[PDB]
RNA sequence: CUCGA
DNA sequence: CGTGTCAGTAGCTGTCACGGATGC
DNA sequence: GCATCCGTGAGTCGAGG
């Protein structure tokens, strides 16, 4: 194992040297903002803590050095700008963390990384516009590959397709005008929206996603009300009761995506379950019993 | 900016390096003033370091229109870009 | 382990005090573990992802 | 007083640019009505800044031609974004 | 008949056992706990009968332990006498309105002690404004009504653990010393058969070390602990030996750095242990010690601090046990068991309430304030000083603002309904300081404890993340001065009851045995049967002789919550429903009109009444005038009281709040009655819904797994109407630039959209606003150095000239919509206090009504919950014989998998309440009603009735009411007496094929409406830092695609949707702008760049010097629009 | 390194990332998705895209 | 903090 | 700015399985 | 040469504070 350390900084011809730092980098500030509160104060980032300790005591040490200082608070200082590097990379690594304001250890540079929270996982593993959420609903009358969305949700949603629509159809003068009467519900909007979610699908997502059939593709159909209308046969593969749960949608944009939802994605291309190949959009509940 | 390119490359940041990228050394520890919002000098909030506030206005007020792009102030020692760089801008503390 | 007294009642009977006090030990213990074993459920999920 | 990472913080948002984007596109449409005088004359007194003068060296023109210029071409994009119905 | 006390409506009961003692004050957790805290009269008088001598309240005791303050010498002394209180700075509703905290100057008598110069200068010293408890058991801090939640904390004393090592498998042994304040002590056995001790977390010395450092000879140790080899073994391997040289060891590893000093080590091991300043045990931790040693268990309980005579019987107590020992006897001390301790066992586990805490907070105020006392003595001169010189209230009165303001006790209140509130003041939350970390409570904190009877209810506890961590206080059950909680019991002589009732406390209860309350008893006393089901200790059930009871329970209801005890039928429910049944009756919404339910339990009287919601009167006389505003009572003496009535009020959680008189004008009304009830109050009964006709049927498939089908009856007729009221608020403050101000004039705004506000921007009483209209007109200066070019040439070919202030007015968020009722203006211009900054403040409340809607989650109280998934019309639904539509059609597969039964047996007792009954008299009582009271055998229509939790109604006597139920106005009886009915189907005319289920069901409209929970977002705002929308719909935010959803879509192979997500929707800064221009403009949709947040991922690694770097095909370095200076 | 690093570990897999200097193609599922790539997997293969 | 699936 | 008699955390352990570098 | 101890991991989404 030594060897796999040593040989490493052989072969590659960069120096060890870069584990003993002369100068530390700070972090541009628009990343560890600091933000005025609406009482007056300020909130700022820890990160600004821990570089103005390193700097305060960086900056002690040049006035101990130039007052040629016992060595015994020389090196006593040198100790402590060691801890506060220490504490702005990977503040608890050693010993006990630098405490804020009410004993809560201050986030570090390398804290910006770790775990759920950190910057893999929370900002690039998962990140959506055009999107919403509401209560689902059972309808029987829709058809497998149909879904039931209510009028504002799609409105939202479509609002720049509807924008296009008002303004080529002149009941709107200009794109700008289109944006206002969508934001108002100009009656007009309604007989519009019909026309632009015409056979473009959509895309139902209730967490948890367990399986790929957590998210199922739809013809979205324009519902009165405020719930999404949800068919009997794929509740089985969302693990979707109706008692209260809540499901995203997604709207593709590019043609690839709708591509993607039309042929991949729908729920009527999908009746089997990919882990067993036995069926899953099938009678199930009160189905059975009327057979 | 195209989205094609193959390698991700990773390594020890040499202390030349650090320079290298720094556009100043954060000398004083002050953040701001807390009056007029101003950043100070120097400090960990330098507009001649890391950047201007406000998009083409410097620090002491003598640049503060667009036709001056690219200025460096004689008097302040900030650049005059959008507040966009201080996204981007690496400083550096020199350690004794 | 299983109580050596069991509950003789039925839920269309209608339950003894401690007949149903008895009950909840077994079942809020059963809710409490499934919160636990869904994380280890989704931990090794995710490693085999 | 306050910590960003800690709880109890909102955290900083920046609007949407969708009405700086539609506006920037009903001017690119009144300014390709314009002539390549007067185009070239806004977008040197408003997209980069000039002075009245620093125009006026640039295009070998004299300083009221860049004034009476840039006097018109305003009031031609009036003429059409009116024609279109934008909000004054 | 049931409760018949206070006057409440004749509700009659199906109860076999009398009830021997009645509910108490289902608030004195809350009450008791601060009326001792502040030294009420009424605490005082309590504790006078309770035979208490020279009683201290809890501001008292922390006078007397701080009092006196003495520097090194004793030349000057402090000390604190006589805690009073002035009245309340302002009246509990002006808090609310101004957003101040109720509460009432405190002084106390403070007097300066010169023993140099004999002479004492003594005067009244005000400490501080105090924070008052009002009358419903809430504080209101900063204008919010909040809740101190009792603590489950572990008790102070000495406890030992019996545990099992890893790798050599052999059962070890360990004990830990709890103070009530100070360092904490534990010895432990090892491995390796040694015996050390930590001293506050430090290192484990031996424990001979801590012996030796006390002054005790090595020989006496060897004569105390020779009966071990353990212990011979650990004298042998220790290391130091010397009473200087331990003493030494142990400043060494304690206060390490510092030169040690056989006088300074030995002045901290006196002080950290020994001495009341840093070192205390409760006279509950004293207590707890007397008994677990068996020392000083006859002396009266004087001594509040640790001695070295427990550290010697404590080292004694673990030695024995390791070895197997069952028994011992302290040199001087009586007999006691040798053994390992719960610590989750209710007398092991102490609750500190609401007094405590506070007082905690106190006394840490106070020594913060001793110190500055104690330094201001030392500085100052020595005849110029006075009490008012020396006292610096500063970190007092900050020490109880941190505490109301931030703390896991100090809680918003629950207002959802009077239910929620009352559970809220008697939850017993384990989470907080001095109790456990969420990450550290295993399976074992949270589980139902046999200990729990009659004291912690177990069905009532959320399902969350926080199941088992937060419970419900049961009935009866009230809290002793030492912290646990003791139970009523009947006390039984000589297997006979008595009507003699006794409080007994958790481990008390388990030093006798106790009979099950449904016990079969003779009317003088005697059970019935020789063996009977009775409790033992550990949590034994077992048949034991009638000659064994020692006490039994007094109400079957004695194990369960307020919530818990109104469930119907709770007897026939599974635990999980059960749970779920109680957990939803405190998220009922106040309905705009509200029906007391007509099967009851008895228990919704006391719960309404006593949480404090309704309207009693609090003395009798007669009603002199009734408004819809006030209510004026005329007294027998002569004197007028006037209640002033709570309209259309705010709750906490945005429910509406709203009390109207139920007496008329010259009604003479007793003490104690209920002249008016608030929301969900129905006569002064909880009313958490609605009594609905319902179905148990599978229909057409929209009742599909727990979806709802509705009349729409209860649409037309306002049945399940709720009103709902929001608050906005906008400040105008001062910029860089000027000062926003709040005005009328809005540029480029048509005279239109500003139709709806006044002169002065604000929108007028009554209009009706939707979303995106306009509350509170303000502008904002902005600077010229601020525009966009685009902005400034649209501003040239305008002419607009001198508007130089943009739009930051407040408007309507999305989804609301409502009648603006009130609007509240503070200006500093007019004397209002703003904060430093604002110049005017304005709250404008808006308030709906909302009608129950497709998605609205309904649910009864027998854990069956659903959403409403289609409302048909009223002719459509299946009606029965008569024409009489169902109301609320329940699908019948969720029924026997969920094993609530509850529901079915409501539905026909519901269905001969709203018909009544009539038993056939004649030829005697028939054999099922011999059971029933003599009011049971004739019930007229719309009759209430009770089923008390674990009584009530039997199913031999439901049966044999189903058959004699009575007739409708025509004459024909519409149910069967197996419970079903013919229904005619409404949309085809065809009468269904088989009888239905059909009755009275009691259903509660939740508050998880499609009104709040529906969001859709096409763009908006994004987080500044990392580029990517915002989150909650309250932000305007957008959905969030996760890690999971992300390994659906490449399950599909979706490449480009899955791109597309992560890219221009999210976080492409020039991406998203240019899709947006592509939608409007109809061309294609661009292609992705590159993610913003991988950019900042970059410069963070960089941040921590790593050369990250993105390379082409080719090899060379490609730099992201930035480049690298030096 | 980049796949590994979001999984577990983070700081003990940049350390050995930066000693070693390894260099990391991005192909890869996990890799394409941080940068905004399209997956190398369905309808993102070169034989379909 | 508390709650919803 | 000058500083000068005792002058000394809060809080807390009520997580655990598991592997391998660290250490007597 | 091995017992000790350090560091790692521990579901997803949503509402309001
Ligand atoms: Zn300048």
């Amino acid at each position: 194992k030594r060897l796999k350390v040593v040989a490493a900084f052989q072969q590659s011809g960069n120096s060890p040297m870069g584990m003993v730092l002369d100068a530390v980098p700070v972090i541009p500030p628009e990343l560890r903002p600091m933000v005025q509160l609406d009482g007056g104060r300020f909130a700022t980032s820890d990160l600004n803590d821990l570089y103005r300790r390193v700097i305060n005591r960086n900056n002690r040490l040049k006035r101990l050095i130039d007052l040629g200082a016992p060595e015994i608070i020389v090196n006593n200082e040198k100790r402590m700008l060691q801890e506060s590097v220490d504490a702005l990379f990977d503040n608890g690594r050693r010993g006990r963390p630098v405490t804020g304001p009410g004993n809560r250890p201050l986030k570090s540079l390398s804290d910006l990384l770790k775990g759920k929270q950190g910057r893999f996982r929370q900002n690039l593993l998962g990140k959506v516009d055009y999107s919403g959420r509401s209560v689902i609903v059972v309808g029987p009358q829709l058809k497998l590959h149909q879904c039931g969305l209510p009028k504002l949700m799609a409105l939202e949603l479509f609002k720049p397709f509807v924008m296009k629509r008002l303004v080529d159809l002149n009941h709107a003068q200009n794109i700008k005008s289109a944006k206002r009467m969508v934001e108002r519900q100009r009656p007009q909007v309604w007989d519009v929206l019909e026309e632009v979610i015409a056979e473009h699908p959509v895309l139902l997502n209730r967490a948890p996603t367990l399986h790929r059939l957590g998210i199922q593709a739809f013809e979205p159909m324009l519902v009165e009300g405020k719930a999404i209308q949800l068919h009997p046969l794929v509740c089985e593969a969302f693990n979707a009761d109706f008692d209260g749960d809540q499901m995203a949608v997604h709207l593709p944009l590019s043609a690839e995506a709708q591509a993607e939802a039309r042929i991949l994605m729908l729920s009527s291309n999908n009746i089997l379950s990919p882990a067993s190949g036995r069926p899953l959009a099938m009678p199930r509940l009160d189905m059975v019993t009327g057979l | 900016d195209v989205n094609f390119f193959d390698e991700l490359r990773i390594g020890l940041a040499t202390a030349e390096d650090i320079r290298q990228w720094s556009y100043g050394e954060v000398k004083k520890p002050e953040t701001i003033n807390y009056r007029t919002l101003k950043p100070e000098k120097d400090g960990l909030f330098c507009e001649k370091i890391f950047g201007p506030t406000r998009d083409w206005e410097c620090y002491c007020g003598k640049y503060k229109r667009v036709r001056f792009k690219g200025i460096i102030c004689e008097r302040c020692g900030v650049e005059v870009t959008r507040a966009k760089v201080r996204r981007e801008r690496m400083g550096h503390i020199e350690l004794a | 382990e299983f109580i050596p007294r069991p509950v003789k009642s039925s839920f269309r009977e209608g339950l003894t005090v401690l007949e149903y006090f008895i009950n909840t030990h077994g079942a809020r213990k059963g809710l409490a573990d499934t919160a636990l074993r869904t994380a280890d459920s989704g931990y090794l999920t995710r490693r085999l992802v | 007083v306050g910590s960003t990472d800690q709880s109890g913080t909102p955290e900083q948002s920046t609007p949407d640019e969708v009405n700086a984007a539609l506006d920037r596109l009903l001017i690119a449409d009144a300014l390709a009505q314009l002539s390549a005088e007067h185009r070239a004359v806004i977008q040197r007194s408003y997209y980069r800044g000039w002075s009245t003068a620093q125009i006026a060296t640039d295009l070998g023109i004299a300083e009221g031609t860049v004034k009476s210029r840039l006097h018109y071409a305003v009031r031609a994009l009036r003429l059409t974004l009116q024609e279109l119905g934008v909000t004054r | 008949s049931n409760n018949s006390v206070p006057g409440a409506p004749n509700r009659v009961s199906f109860a076999k056992l009398r009830e021997p003692l009645e509910v108490p004050g289902l608030l004195d957790v809350q009450t008791d706990s601060f009326e001792w805290l502040i030294g009420s009269p009424r605490w005082r008088e309590s504790a006078a009968e309770r035979g208490d001598v020279n009683p201290v309240g809890g501001l008292e005791e922390v006078l007397y332990e701080l009092s006196p303050i003495e520097d090194f010498s004793g030349s000057m002394s402090l000390s604190f006498s006589d805690p009073r209180f002035d009245d309340v700075k302002a009246p509990v509703d002006e808090c609310k309105d101004k957003d101040m905290t109720y509460a009432a100057p405190l002084f106390v008598t403070a007097e300066f002690i010169n023993n140099n110069t004999g002479e004492i200068k003594s005067q009244t010293v005000f400490m501080g404004d105090f924070p008052m408890m009002t009358e419903k058991g809430t504080f209101i801090i900063n204008g919010t009504e909040r809740v101190v939640v009792s603590q489950l904390v572990r008790s102070p004393g000495v406890y030992f653990d019996e545990t099992i090592d890893k790798s050599t498998d052999k059962t070890l042994h360990s004990v830990k010393v709890i103070p009530s304040r100070g360092a904490w002590l534990e010895f432990d056995v090892d491995k390796r058969d040694t015996v050390g001790v930590r001293i506050d977390r430090k290192r484990r010395q031996p424990v001979t070390v801590l012996l030796k450092a006390l002054g005790w000879t090595s020989e006496q140790i060897v004569e105390r602990f020779g009966f071990s080899e353990i212990m011979r073994s650990t004298l042998e391997k220790d290391n130091t030996v010397g009473t200087d040289e331990a003493l030494l060891d142990i400043y060494r590893k304690l206060r390490p750095g510092e030169p040690p000093t056989k006088e300074s080590a030995q002045t901290l091991l006196e002080n950290l242990f020994f001495k009341e300043k840093r070192y205390d045990l409760a006279r509950v931790g004293r207590y707890k010690v007397n008994k677990k040693l068996g020392l000083h268990v006859g002396e009266p309980i004087t001594s509040s601090t640790l001695t070295e005579e427990d550290v010697v019987a404590t080292i004694e107590y673990l030695v024995r046990l390791h070895e197997g020992q069952t028994t011992m006897t302290v040199p001087g001390g009586v007999e006691v068991p040798v053994e390992t301790d719960d610590i989750d066992h209710f007398g092991n586990r102490r609750l500190r309430t609401v007094g405590e805490l506070i007082q905690n907070q106190i006394r840490v105020g106070m020594s913060r304030m001793e110190r500055v006392v104690r330094e201001r003595m030392t500085t100052q001169d020595v005849e110029a000083i006075t009490p008012q010189t020396l006292i610096n209230i500063r970190p007092v009165v900050a020490a109880i603002k941190e505490f109301f303001g931030t703390s896991q006790l100090s809680q918003f209140m629950d207002q959802n309904n009077p239910l929620s509130g009352l559970t809220h003041k008697r939850r017993l939350s384990a989470l907080g300081p001095g109790g456990l970390s969420r990450e550290r409570a295993g399976l074992e904190v949270r589980d139902v404890h046999p200990s729990h009877y009659g004291r912690m209810c177990p069905i009532e506890t959320p399902e969350g993340p926080n199941i088992g961590l937060i419970g419900s206080l049961s009935v009866y059950a009230r809290v002793n001065p030492f912290g646990f909680i003791e139970t009523p019991y009947r006390k039984v002589v000589d297997g006979v009851v008595s009507d003699e009732i006794v409080y007994l406390t958790a481990d008390e209860e388990d030093r006798h045995v106790v009979a099950q309350a449904n016990s079969p008893i003779d009317a003088d006393g005697r059970f019935v049967e020789p063996r009977v089901l009775v409790r033992r200790k550990a949590g034994e059930v077992e048949y034991v002789p009638s000659s064994e009871v020692d006490y039994m329970d007094v109400s079957p209801r004695q194990m369960v919550s307020v919530a818990t005890a109104m469930i119907p039928f709770l007897e026939h429910d599974d635990a999980n429903r059960a749970l779920m049944g109680a957990n939803m009756q405190r998220q009922a919404v106040p309905l705009v009109r509200s029906e007391a339910p007509l099967v009851g339990t008895g228990m919704e009287l006391r719960a309404a009444i006593d949480a404090g919601d309704v309207v009693v009167a609090e003395e009798s006389g007669v009603i002199e005038e009734v408004s819809a505003d006030y209510i004026t009572v005329m007294h027998d003496n002569g004197t007028r009281r006037t209640y002033r009535m709570r309209k259309f009020a705010r709750s906490n959680h945005g429910t509406c709040a709203n009390q109207c008189p139920i007496v008329d004008a010259g009604d003479r009304v007793e003490a104690g009655q209920v002249i008016a009830d608030g929301p969900c109050t129905d006569d002064g009964e909880m009313a958490l819904g609605k009594n609905l006709l319902v179905a148990i049927m599978p229909w057409e498939g929209h009742n599909y797994e727990d979806a709802i089908i509705l009349s729409n009856r209860l649409v037309e007729e306002d049945v399940l109407t709720s009103i709902h009221i929001e608050e906005h608020e906008i400040d105008a403050r001062d910029t860089k630039l000027g000062a926003e101000e709040i005005t009328r004039d809005i540029p480029n705004i048509s005279d239109e959209v500003l139709a709806d506000l006044d002169e002065r921007g604000i929108v007028r009483i009554g209009a009706e606003v939707r979303d995106g209209d306009i509350l509170v007109g303000k502008v904002t200066p902005k600077g010229e150095t601020e525009l966009t070019p685009e902005e400034r040439l649209l501003r040239a070919i305008f002419g607009e000239k001198a508007r130089e202030v943009r739009d930051t007015s407040l408007k309507v968020p999305h989804g609301e919509s409502g009648k603006v009722i009130g609007i509240r203006v503070f200006s500093r211009e007019d004397e209002d206090e703003l904060p430093a900054g604002v110049n005017e403040l304005v709250r404008v409340y808006v308030a709906q009504k909302r009608k129950i809607s497709d998605g609205d989650k309904l649910a009864g109280r027998h854990g069956n919950k659903g959403v409403i998934g289609k409302i048909l019309p009223v002719e459509d639904m299946p009606f029965l014989a008569d024409g009489t539509p169902v109301d609320i059609i329940l699908n019948t597969h969720g029924v026997p998998r969920r094993m609530n039964i509850g529901q079915i047996l409501e539905t026909h007792l519901g269905w001969c309440a709203h018909s009544g009954w009539k038993v056939d008299a004649a030829k005697g009582v028939p054999d099922w009603a011999a059971r029933l009271p003599d009011e049971l055998l004739e019930a007229q229509p719309n009759a209430i009735v009770s089923t008390p939790v674990f009584d009530g109604a039997q199913e031999a006597e439901l049966q044999g009411l189903l058959s004699c139920t009575l007739p409708n106005r025509d004459g024909d009886v519409l149910v069967d007496a197996d419970g079903k009915a013919m229904l005619f189907d409404g949309r085809s005319g065809e009468p269904f094929p088989y009888p239905v289920t059909v009755g009275y069901m009691y259903i509660m409209k939740l508050h998880h409406l499609v009104d709040d929970k529906i969001h859709a977002r096409s763009t908006g705002p994004y987080s500044m830092i990392t580029q990517q929308p915002l989150g909650g719909k309250a932000q305007f935010g957008g959905q969030r695609f996760g890690e999971m959803e992300c390994w659906a879509m490449q399950a599909y192979g979706a490449a480009y949707t899955l791109q597309e997500l992560l890219t221009i929707k999210s976080d492409d800064t020039v991406g998203r702008v240019k899709v947006y221009e592509a939608i409007v403009k109809g061309e294609n949709i661009p292609e992705p760049g590159i993610p913003e947040s991988f950019k900042v991922l970059l410069k963070e690694l960089q941040s921590l010097c790593l050369n990250v770097e993105v390379l082409s095909s080719d090899g060379a370095a490609i730099e992201l629009r930035e480049g690298e200076d030096e | 390194w980049l796949s590994a690093a979001s999984f577990q570990e983070t700081t003990r897999v940049l350390t050995d990332a930066a000693i070693n200097c390894r260099s990391d193609k991005l192909n890869g599922l996990k890799e394409n998705v941080i940068i905004g790539k399209l997956i190398p997997a369905g309808t993102g293969i070169n034989r379909y895209r």
